[PDB]
């Protein structure tokens, strides 16, 4: 039925804020980006690496997870591409682009720069093999990315059990969010509507 | 927290301190709408000339000719947008990145 | 670019004009096409067949 | 660099009627050390037939579109008049006698 | 104006206009129609009230600066480590603004058994309602209403 | 532009206020939210909003 | 728990997990600890670590 | 929404934050606004006519351009799949001709005179030097009569040889807002039974 | 009166005629803002006035 | 779907196998499409044209 798709596993502590997950959110447990500046250059690094301040986002914490997100954590040394500790892989890793810090220059401003980011950007993965490995040297084809350039991960239709995820009325799924210590996330992603069910 | 004991944990059914995020990137195959303006651009065409060169059954001929393009609009001359939606290419499975 | 004329405490404005450059980009189209030995042998017949 | 600076404008003899005759014909080449750009060809030599060029394509430049404060709809709103001697108003009034 | 400028000359163009309003009663009615992005945020952003100096202070000093090094943690906006004495006590700047202008809140105290049902609707937060609004027999009737 | 005018709106909410009367903490049913604790923790005064 | 391309019913246990926190890399702590001594560090206490 | 929010520009940090949170509420929103709405064909012909009058013009220098048989001037090509079109064409969008009338001619351009001996000797070219040269020196030489006046327009003196003729081609206008628009879906004309995607 | 400032000359004053003509554009273009500003200015709510 | 989702021909294993699971979704689905779809006019004249 297709390509397979990876899924890369970042670790983090359990007693982590459930409601996080449940919009548009970040892997990295931090919001990060070249999108907020205005004041100086060197900030892009003190947006996604500095801990002495809070978050831009959620604006009353430093960062979800402690595990993933200072400047050399453990998810940090295992998923930048700066430090190429996977460079000898030929498999594609989904959460390479939401770690490493993008080349920047400063000379333009932010909402041309982001139309010129926007556009058809060359592809990331592979499409003939079936494993989704790195991308062939010199591979041409040009896939319009959206969440990539504005850091964001959108959360699918999941639950940790198969009895809330669907309902007794041959017809909707399950809409309960938490029963006892399980959980029901809705459906954030641009398909609301389609992949059936 | 040893990997070996965590290798024991994990294939036991035991659940250590510790969660995680699975990150998982998916293509589509979607059908684009794009408009362009009247004075768009700006397209100069130049003058063919051939190439020579044999091939295992005879010679080929390669006729090549150099064009070049410019935008003369001061904004934005084309917006495209995506429209529809086709069948996903790619799996939704669970298949876990060994490292 | 245009003007308005304003009072109260806002600076007063002079209008700006502006220049700008854009440069052509070179592309090309390629086409094959191919005679078989054959048929060059035939074409080549320089008045004996 | 500086060399190529100065042969690099008004390139070589490129067909150019002769201003001057120059006279004494001896051999040049014992001393090249004047001029900036010495070049000596046995016969004939393929450099001397070059004609890449710059062009420009056009200029484009747009004219303003003035507006008149009575074409457009709010000039409905007010009753304009010209008063010149403006400066010299301490405090005007104006009265109503309303029964 | 003959003005002189950084390279040349300046010319202002100054012209004098006046207006009056030749209308009996009311004549412009405006009124609020749609709703575009809100400006700021609807955070939790905390307000901190050792911004300010002049009241009285505490006899020890050890006790108002762990005071205020408790109060900064936990916090987004503070005053700076220093304490710049002849300053203005500004909040140190931060990187980036993700979504608006953080707007701050002020807090009020009240007794634990307060009715729920007044907070219900458009309420007053002094806990006693006032204005200019209400009069009919005297001039000051305003601090009646307000403090009596 | 003018017409693209702001308004300032206040919200109000109180935090910690505790319903005094006995009568009016009430359940509109029987197992509307329940736990597995002994105790249920919503009985308990709260510390937020 | 979650649905399939064709909306067929999938499961990640945290035995998938294992493929990437059961590496070498777990214990690949020399440059974090490089990178950490090469900060400002003030004389802090000796008890718990003596 | 930059091109609505933003009215002039020079926008600070929190009208900028403001911008971004309406950016990533827009693009998770209008995601696949065709395939997603299709039971609401007015809400397409909403977003269509936003798409139309949302980009700026270009330059008005022409001799013969493309219009319809009535004599508007048509204002750019919407092109599109053909599942797409014929989904406009049945319910949506109206009509407005069935024939154009395009240029046939290309309009050549040559280097010759003085542009010739300028390329051969310094090395640069510019197009219509003659016509120029004629309105620098009748504007430069000659008395007041003629000097003080330098208007910004088309101009186009002398401009010998040419052929404005047009052909009827039968191709399908429709028309969205105010504009005249092409809508074309070639996908029979070119790139079939060829291996090109 | 040389053939190299005359062009000169003449760009000097092309530019100065068409920055003066938007300047004078510009008070054509103020009143209307001012004529809403003070009526902005002038107008009572109406859902008061009502 | 063979005439509609391939442009040509030739896939590879991904496309190939995309299309399979398109081509089973839709002889599931339009098997009985004149008894299910009875009550609307229009779904018949749109899968005959």
């Amino acid at each position: 039925r297709g390509q397979a798709s990876v899924c890369e596993f970042v670790a983090m502590p359990v007693s982590t804020d459930l409601q996080y997950f449940r919009t548009a959110c970040n892997p990295r447990g931090r919001a990060s980006g070249m999108l907020y500046m205005g004041d100086r250059d060197a900030d892009i690094e003190a947006i996604m690496f500095d801990h002495t301040q809070s978050d831009v986002a959620y604006t009353d914490r430093a960062t979800l997870n402690p595990w993933a997100s200072q400047k050399h954590s453990y998810g940090d040394r295992l998923y930048n591409g700066t430090y190429n500790l996977t460079g000898a892989s030929p498999i594609y890793s989904p959460c390479f682009k939401f770690f490493t810090p993008a080349e920047v220059n400063t000379n333009c401003n932010t909402l041309d720069r982001l139309l010129m980011e926007a556009k058809a950007v060359a592809s990331q993965s592979s499409t003939d093999t079936e494993y989704q490995f790195k991308r062939p040297p010199g591979s041409t084809e040009m896939t319009q990315d959206p969440c990539g350039l504005f850091q964001e991960a959108y959360p699918p239709l999941c639950s940790s059990d198969a009895a809330m995820l669907r309902t007794a009325h041959a017809g909707e799924t399950g809409a309960d969010e938490v029963h006892l210590a399980q959980y029901l996330i809705r459906d954030a992603s641009p398909l609301r509507g389609c992949l059936p069910l | 927290f040893t990997p070996i004991s965590l290798t024991h944990q994990l294939r036991t059914g035991f659940h250590p301190g510790i969660a995680f995020t699975v990150v998982r990137q998916d293509r589509f195959a979607t059908e684009q709408l794009l408009y362009a303006e009247r004075a768009s651009e700006s397209y100069f065409v130049g003058q063919i000339q051939v190439h020579h060169h044999d091939a295992i059954g005879g010679v080929n001929f390669t006729l090549t000719q150099p064009r070049a393009h410019v935008d003369l609009g001061v904004g934005y001359t084309a917006v495209c947008a995506t429209a529809a939606l086709r069948c996903p290419l790619t799996d939704m499975g669970n298949t876990a990145q060994n490292l | 670019q245009p003007m308005i004329a304003r009072d109260g405490p806002h600076p007063v404005d002079q209008p700006v004009h502006n220049y700008m450059v854009k440069r052509i980009h070179k592309r090309s189209l390629s086409a094959a096409f191919a005679i078989a030995s054959e048929a060059l042998s035939l074409l080549s017949n320089t008045y004996v067949d | 660099t500086e060399s190529d600076r100065i042969a690099g404008i008004f390139n070589i003899p490129a067909g150019i009627i002769p201003t001057g005759n120059v006279l004494s014909t001896i051999e040049v080449c014992a001393h090249r050390c004047i001029f900036d750009f010495f070049k000596q060809i046995r016969s004939d030599d393929n450099s001397l037939y070059s004609a890449q060029f710059d062009i420009l394509l056009g200029t484009y430049c747009n004219t303003l579109n003035f507006v008149r404060f009575l074409e457009l709809g709010l000039s409905v709103a007010c009753i304009c008049t010209k008063f010149p001697e403006l400066a010299y108003v301490r405090d005007g009034v104006i009265q109503f006698e309303v029964q | 104006h003959h003005h002189d400028a950084i390279g040349g000359v300046n010319f202002t163009l100054t012209q004098p206009r006046a207006h009056v309003d030749l209308g009996v009663g009311y004549t412009a009615v405006c009124a609020t129609a749609a709703l575009r992005c809100p400006l700021t945020d609807m955070g939790n952003t905390a307000q901190n009230l050792f911004f300010s100096r002049g009241g009285v202070p505490m006899l020890h000093d050890n006790v108002t600066e762990s005071l205020r090094r408790i109060t900064a943690s936990g916090g987004r906006l503070n005053p700076t480590e220093p304490l710049p004495i002849f300053g203005g006590l500004r909040p140190a700047t931060s990187a980036g603004i993700a979504r608006g202008q953080a707007s701050v809140c002020e807090f009020v105290a009240m007794p634990v058994s307060t009715d729920l049902q007044y907070f219900r609707t458009a309420c007053n937060p002094r806990g006693r309602a006032s204005g200019m609004l209400y009069m009919g027999d005297r001039d000051a009737d305003i601090e009646a209403i307000m403090f009596d | 532009y003018p017409l693209i005018g702001n308004i300032d709106i206040t919200f109000i909410m109180p935090m910690g206020v505790f319903q005094a009367n006995s009568m009016d903490r009430y359940t509109r049913h029987a197992g509307d939210f329940s736990t597995v604790s002994e105790q249920d923790p919503r009985q308990f005064p709260p510390q937020g909003i | 728990f979650f649905y399939n391309k064709d909306g067929i019913l999938t499961q990640l246990t945290l035995r998938d997990a294992m493929g990437t926190i059961c590496h070498s890399s777990l214990l690949d702590v020399e440059a974090t600890l490089v990178a950490l001594r090469q900060q400002h560090l003030d004389r802090q206490c000796y008890f718990g670590v003596y | 929404p930059i091109n609505k929010f933003q009215p002039e520009g020079h926008l600070n940090r929190v009208a900028r934050a403001a911008l971004l949170s309406d950016l990533k509420r827009r693009v998770c929103a209008d995601m696949f606004f065709m395939t997603r709405h299709a039971r609401e064909p007015r809400l397409i012909s909403a977003y269509l006519s936003d798409m139309v009058s949302c980009t700026q013009p270009s330059v008005m220098v022409s001799r013969i351009t493309h219009t319809n048989t009535r004599g508007r001037q048509v204002d750019g090509v919407l092109v599109t799949t053909a599942t797409l079109k014929r989904q406009l064409l049945q319910g949506i969008l109206q009509i407005d001709d069935t024939a154009a009338d395009v240029p046939v001619t290309y309009g050549e351009m040559v280097l010759q005179g003085t542009n010739l001996v300028t390329a051969l000797v310094m090395g640069k070219a510019v197009r219509g030097m003659d016509d120029v040269a004629r309105h620098l020196l009748d504007i430069t030489d000659p008395n007041t009569l003629n000097i003080p006046s330098i208007p910004p327009q088309s101009n186009s003196d002398s401009t010998t040889a040419g052929l404005p003729v047009n052909a009827r081609v039968p191709a399908d206008l429709v028309i969205v807002g105010d504009k005249l628009v092409f809508l074309e879906a070639l996908e029979r004309r070119v790139y079939q039974a060829t291996r090109v995607a | 009166g040389t053939e190299i400032d005359s062009s000169l000359r003449i760009r000097a004053i092309q530019q100065m005629a068409r920055n003066l003509r938007t300047v004078l554009d510009s008070f054509e273009r103020g009143t209307a803002d001012q004529l809403l500003g003070v009526l902005l200015e002038k107008a009572p709510p109406l859902s008061l006035l009502s």
